[PDB]
DNA sequence: GTCCTAGGACTGCAATTTTAGAGAGACGCGA
DNA sequence: TCGCGTCTCTCTAAAATTGCAGTCCCGCGCGCCGTAGGAC
RNA sequence: CCGGCGCGCG
C-alpha cells in the first residue's frame, strides 16, 4: 500500500482528464469492449 | 435523422416521455380496477412523474 | 497548477494547439456533419458517399519503419532482426446543412 | 471446579473465457 | 535468385457465460443459552 | 442493557 499511496500523491489530475480525453477522441474517430474501454 | 439541432433530440425526448407516462399509468390502473382497488390518477401520475 | 497560464481556469487552461491543427479540425467537423446528411436525408450516390468518407511476407514489415534502403536479398533480413536495438465535389456541394435554421 | 487470559428467486453487471479474426517472422519445400 | 502460400504462433476486438452485490411488512409477548481453554 | 437460536400473537 505504500507504492499505491506514493502513486497517489504525485499524480497529476490535469494531466490525468487531457489524457484521459484525448484517448477518447482517439477511440471515438476510429463493439462491446470498444465502448467499454471509452467508459472508463 | 428528420431534425438535427436539438429539435431532434428535444422533440424526440418529449414524444417517448409523453407516450411512456400514459402507458405506464394505464397498465398501472388496470391492474388495481382489476382488484377493485380505487386509487386517484394523482397519486400515481406523482409516481410516473 | 505549476503552469502560471492555468491560474484563472476551473481545470486549468486549454491545451496548445495550433491554428495549422484548428483549421484541420473544423475542415474534419464540417466534413462529418455532410456525410451524416447524406444517409438521413444512383451511380452518383456512391462517388459521393466515397468522397466524403475519403476525407478523413516480410516485405510487408517495411511499412512499421522508414524502410532504409533494402530490396536486392538479405538486407530486409538484417534490417528486421536488427530493428530491434532501438525498441464529384460538384455534386457535393448540391447538398446543405442547416444547423442554427428554425 | 477455576481466575485470569489470550443450500432460494430474480435482476443487474462487470470479469473471466473463450471464439474468432486477421496476421506476420522464419521456413521446408520448391520453382 | 529470390518468390510463395503458409507453420507456428500472436495480439487483440467481440461476444458469452459467470461469480459477486444487493434486496426480500410492521409492531408485540415469552422462554433458554451464552463467556471459551489449558497445565494445575 | 450484546448478539445468535427456538417457539409463539396480531
Amino acid at each position: 500500500a505504500g507504492a499505491i499511496r506514493e502513486q497517489l500523491a504525485d499524480l497529476d489530475l490535469r494531466i490525468i482528464i487531457e489524457n484521459s480525453l484525448v484517448e477518447w477522441k482517439q477511440l471515438g474517430e476510429e463493439d462491446r469492449k470498444i465502448v467499454r474501454r471509452k467508459d472508463f | 435523422r428528420i431534425l438535427g439541432i436539438p429539435w431532434g433530440f428535444l422533440i424526440g425526448a418529449e414524444l417517448t416521455i409523453v407516450q411512456s407516462r400514459i402507458s405506464l399509468v394505464n397498465k398501472i390502473q388496470k391492474v388495481y380496477r382489476s382488484q377493485g382497488v380505487q386509487i386517484h390518477n394523482r397519486h400515481i401520475e406523482i409516481i410516473v412523474r | 497548477p505549476l503552469d502560471p497560464d492555468a491560474a484563472g481556469f476551473i481545470y486549468s487552461n486549454p491545451i496548445e494547439t495550433s491554428f495549422k491543427q484548428r483549421c484541420l479540425e473544423d475542415w474534419k467537423v464540417h466534413h462529418r456533419k455532410l456525410l451524416r446528411t447524406l444517409q438521413s436525408e444512383e451511380s452518383d450516390y456512391m462517388r459521393v458517399m466515397e468522397r466524403l468518407r475519403n476525407i478523413i511476407e516480410l516485405k510487408e514489415e517495411l511499412e512499421a519503419q522508414g524502410l532504409p534502403i533494402d530490396g536486392t536479398r538479405n538486407v530486409l533480413y538484417q534490417r528486421v532482426q536488427k530493428a530491434r536495438r532501438i525498441n464529384v465535389d460538384e455534386l457535393i456541394c448540391r447538398i446543405k446543412l442547416h444547423e442554427g435554421d428554425t
